[PDB]
């Protein structure tokens, strides 16, 4: 799921409380479509509602579908609310709180998002941007290795429980380590910003168990999203629970902090990328992958759907075979996920070509994917004992009404239904003959 | 992957703004600078990948101008304010030159766009457009350079948009017509920013979706070689295509070439 889907199901009060922070409003505005942004900007400096027809006349008739979609999305997000214009007309005006916060974020005004940074002076143990990036990469690699099950990576108990609640890994028995499921493989194949966003969404969903304020967590996350890289921020000014949540972020690599009691925290590159690098995989027409990577995580991920051939100290040469792709699919990974992963990790050299990946390789992978699903199997019960067409039609209509029909053929008067509905169909058939 | 580059050329001619300030009108150069900064902030807020550039023209030369609000936007506004203050404070009238060096600013903008295009990754295309706001009167002495700039922009497919404040310029109309840009005259100066947020804010693809005012009557009067003034009917050479206001027994340009 995406941000818009998550925000659609929230109550109006929660949405209004979210708009109280300028950082949240900017993120919501950037998540809007291109057409919606122009409407928001035009209505930013308006103190009076506008007629619905006047707004509808801005976009041409041919692109009315995009206008309708944008209007529906804005109404669902409650960015604007319809106003009862005098004379029976309907006026459209943006939410005053959202508009005020957006103007504060853009034009200026009010207090800063962070309390202060120069009160405590320069950090005694400050790090650099490459160090923060290395720390974030190490944390993410440790998390993903713990997802795989490598003993070298050990995380906190609550983090492991969160993965179990997310369904990526299941713990069949207490004490024994959980096993990664197909959903875990799909999560691994996802892009890093997508993985971070999915993990944050799962955290937000499970936050209701801990009784934490969703609005505060969302506002803090959005503030971290726009935070400048390499600049510390004041820990003070936050509730006790949020700091605890921040500690979990410290385990996730999004936020770096020297000590729990330290008053300085440095947002990392991964935290910035959460709101939204060059790729290290070269794909050749002969079904060969050349990866410029050294960490065991990427090697394992590539070996999930490919056969390894050579491992030079700074290079990995692998071959994409039919058997490897079939094994990966049997593991639960679809071809679309593999193609997306290859495109995301594609080397910058391959970006020169008009297609990111050669069409032949993608077509071959997709065809290999369809090989497993070529045969369709449906367990059920077949009825072929119809003496008359009229009797067959009534039973077929009853089965369709029950919604247990699998296959119908009026030409030969043969039908196939689910075993669960077989008892109901038999009871219906007996009643028709007995009552006759 | 959609890269939009917006370059804003600001006519900062001291004479016109001084006359406007002496008129004690509701519009000043400070309001224009604030409107330009707000437009740039809106453009940057439209998409993360969007890039902004501001160039201010003057009699001397062209200057590259580039707490509750965005941190990067705050730094950009501070840099723009510092640059414009440095340009205005050090602006000393040394000479009889009064026409705005609009051609030089456009040339610098084109050079900056060309520089930024190479740094763009091959997987993405950097769509670039140039917005020009005109305050002082147009200069007819720079006709050839202006036409060369227009042709260079057309070659690289760079939109040129003109926002005339007081006096209409035929050169800007020709540039908008040739490059496909939008030419608009401001009826009320204090409302200028709203126009910038209603017409020039959307990109070229977005402009097709929306409805825009029809282009104004574009003129195509040429400039005489020996007068550098707008003319309607003149003598044109059949070899070098030079334009003369009066008949001559021998073409000066052809006489120059040996
Ligand atoms: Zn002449
Ligand atoms: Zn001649």
């Amino acid at each position: 799921r995406n941000l818009q889907e998550f925000l659609g199901g929230l109550s109006p009060g929660v949405l209004d409380r979210l708009y109280g922070h300028p950082a949240t409003c900017l993120a919501v505005f950037r998540e809007l479509p291109s057409l919606a942004k122009n409407w928001v900007m035009r209505m930013l400096f308006l103190e009076q509602p506008l007629p619905q027809a006047a707004v509808a006349l801005w976009v041409k008739k041919e692109f009315s579908k995009a206008q309708e979609e944008s209007t529906g999305l804005l109404s669902g997000l409650r960015i604007w609310h319809t106003q009862l214009l005098p004379g029976g007309l309907q006026g459209l005006i943006l939410n005053p709180i959202f508009r005020q916060n957006l103007r504060i974020a853009l034009l200026g005004g009010g207090k800063a998002w962070s309390d202060d940074t120069s009160q405590l002076g320069p950090d005694k143990h400050a790090r650099d941007v490459p160090s923060l990036d290395k720390y974030a990469e190490e944390r993410w690699e440790v998390v993903l290795h713990f997802m795989v099950g490598s003993p070298s990576a050990a995380v906190s108990q609550d983090l492991a429980q969160l993965l179990s609640q997310a369904g990526l890994m299941k713990s069949t028995e207490p004490g024994e380590p959980p096993c990664i499921t197909s959903a875990g493989f799909q999560f691994l194949l996802l892009d890093t910003p997508a993985q971070l966003w999915y993990f944050m969404l799962q955290y937000l969903q499970t936050a209701q168990s801990r009784g934490m304020d969703l609005v505060e967590i969302l506002s803090f996350l959005f503030q971290l999203s726009f935070s400048t890289l390499g600049k510390d921020y004041s820990v003070e000014g936050m509730s006790d629970s949020l700091l605890n949540f921040l500690q979990h972020l410290r385990e996730f690599g999004l936020v770096f902090q020297r000590k729990r009691k330290s008053r300085r925290y440095y947002p990392t590159r991964l935290a910035i990328n959460l709101s939204s690098q060059p790729g290290f995989i070269v794909v050749e027409t002969n079904y060969r992958l050349y990866a410029y990577t050294e960490s065991e995580l990427q090697i394992a991920l590539i070996a999930l759907f490919s056969e390894m051939l050579y491992r030079f100290p700074n290079m990995v040469v692998a071959q994409v075979t039919r058997e490897s792709v079939q094994q990966a699919i049997a593991s639960g990974i679809t071809a679309q996920q593999i193609i997306h992963f290859l495109r995301t990790r594609a080397h910058p050299v391959m970006l020169k070509q008009t297609p990111v990946l050669p069409p032949t390789i993608t077509d071959q992978i997709r065809l290999w994917e369809l090989e497993r699903d070529r045969l369709r199997f449906t367990e059920g019960v077949l009825y072929n004992q119809f003496l008359s067409q009229v009797d067959f039609e009534l039973l077929l209509a009853h089965a369709r009404e029950l919604g247990v029909l699998v296959f119908e053929n009026s030409a030969k008067r043969l039908m196939v239904v689910t075993p669960a509905g077989h008892s109901d169909v038999k009871r219906f058939w007996k009643r028709q003959k007995h009552s006759s | 992957d959609e890269l939009n580059l917006l370059v804003i050329v600001v006519d900062a001619n001291p004479i016109w703004w001084g006359k406007q300030a002496l008129k004690e009108s509701q519009f000043t150069l400070s309001k224009c600078i604030d409107a330009v900064m707000v437009l740039g902030n809106s453009h940057l807020f439209m998409n993360r990948s969007n890039k902004l550039a501001v160039i201010a023209s003057h009699i001397q030369e062209s200057r590259f101008l580039y707490d509750g609000k965005y941190e990067l936007l705050t730094s950009a506004n501070e840099v723009i304010v510092e640059e414009i203050k440095d340009l205005m404070t050090k602006s000393d009238i040394k000479g009889q030159h009064t026409e705005t060096l609009l051609a030089g600013s456009l040339a610098k903008a084109l050079c900056y766009i060309h520089r930024m295009n190479k740094e763009v990754k091959d997987n993405q295309e950097m769509k670039s457009r140039i917005l020009v706001i005109k305050a002082a009167e147009d200069s007819a002495l720079q006709y050839m350079n202006f036409m060369n700039v227009i042709f260079a922009a057309q070659k690289q497919n760079i939109l040129i948009d003109a926002c005339v404040l007081d006096s209409d310029s035929g050169l800007l109309q020709q540039a908008c017509d040739i490059t496909g840009g939008l030419y608009l005259k401001v009826p009320q100066m204090p409302s200028l920013l709203q126009y910038l947020l209603w017409v020039f804010l959307p990109d070229q693809d977005q402009r097709s979706q929306l409805i825009l005012p029809p282009p104004v009557h574009v003129d195509y009067r040429a400039a005489c070689f020996c007068h550098r003034n707008l003319i309607e009917i003149g003598y044109v050479c059949s070899v070098c295509l030079s334009i003369f206001c009066n008949f001559s027994p021998i073409c000066t340009t052809c006489e120059t070439a040996f």
